[PDB]
């Protein structure tokens, strides 16, 4: 199941910056931030997760029809990084597609830990 | 919203606006 | 850590993670 | 390319001169200083460059072994600052990591302009 | 501080399309977009920000030479108006002079709110 | 500037800043 999600790909991210990756993940908890609501969510790549994700807010519908959810797997076609002052770098999805539902998956994907900031 | 030609205004963000999602 | 913008991230903590602090 | 950098973590420092920040910043210039050699650098965060950086000297062997090198991009893990008499402050960096190497980056990232001191 | 921006230049400009008026606006943001850069430009008119400016090449050297950078005032002497087929109106600007720095300004003027597409 | 701590700044310039002194 662990073999479903792009291991290392959120250490890459972070180390690296590149936007050249295509990453396959799982929502682990999505949480609005009142213009359109803006979503920030706790990923997961089956190694690490991270919660500085954000969602560009075209892709609000898919929250909100509730595709996009606590569990789902997507993969990710397109991002940008930010990098804040403090180092953090935040992640935000442009462009995703749902591979598998909550329901279909069902449970947390392995037992991935904090990436360490 | 939303239309296409918005899909990549998150780039034009100010750098404060987002270290805000994190702390407000 | 600690970085000034992970103040809130505990608003992010799957409910289940919250549960275990108490039971484990 | 921008967004991989800490915009403002200069003026922050510069302005606050507090030290619980873990910055991104590309290595602009390295000059050693004649005990081990002290090396200075001109670091950017790609808003602002500032030449008032100092290597503790344990990070000697990053420079020596040609990991932190001109256009290298680095994680300043640990800092401390010194303000001169003058107004000056002077960064003093205990502890980093290279994120990615100068060849990988091999440019200036951005246009960054000299903080105003 | 608002009462120098021209509140209500963005929402004209959004709904007549009309290029006989000479607002004075604040930068909020430049970012290039790779010949010559073209700059895309996030500005407010104290009311509003909108992403949608983008600058004509031949004023490349003041964002290059530092005149025209975020939080500067600017007044427009020239622009056209192009409308995307999706609605949104791009404003590109083809004549302006820098009326006070970003440092003289030192901060975003009052709290504009994005105009509303 | 100028402060006496900025004396030796030069000292720190890019190698192709220099260079731009003379062709721009």
């Amino acid at each position: 199941m662990v073999g479903q999600l792009s291991e290392g790909a959120i250490a890459a991210i972070m180390q690296k910056g590149d936007t050249n990756i295509k990453p396959i993940l799982q929502v682990i908890n999505i949480r609005p931030i009142t213009s359109p609501p803006r979503y920030r969510l706790l990923m997961s790549d089956g190694l690490n997760t991270l919660s500085s994700f954000m969602l560009a807010t075209q892709l609000n519908p898919l929250v909100e029809e509730e595709q996009l959810s606590s569990n789902c797997v997507c993969q990710i076609h397109r991002f940008i990084v930010n990098t804040l002052k403090d180092g953090r770098r935040v992640v935000i999805l442009m462009e995703l597609e749902v591979l598998k539902s909550a329901e279909a998956v069902g449970v947390k994907i392995g037992n991935p830990v904090p990436y360490n900031e | 919203s939303p239309l296409p030609s918005q899909a990549m205004d998150d780039l034009m963000l100010s750098p404060d606006d987002i270290e805000q999602w994190f702390t407000e």
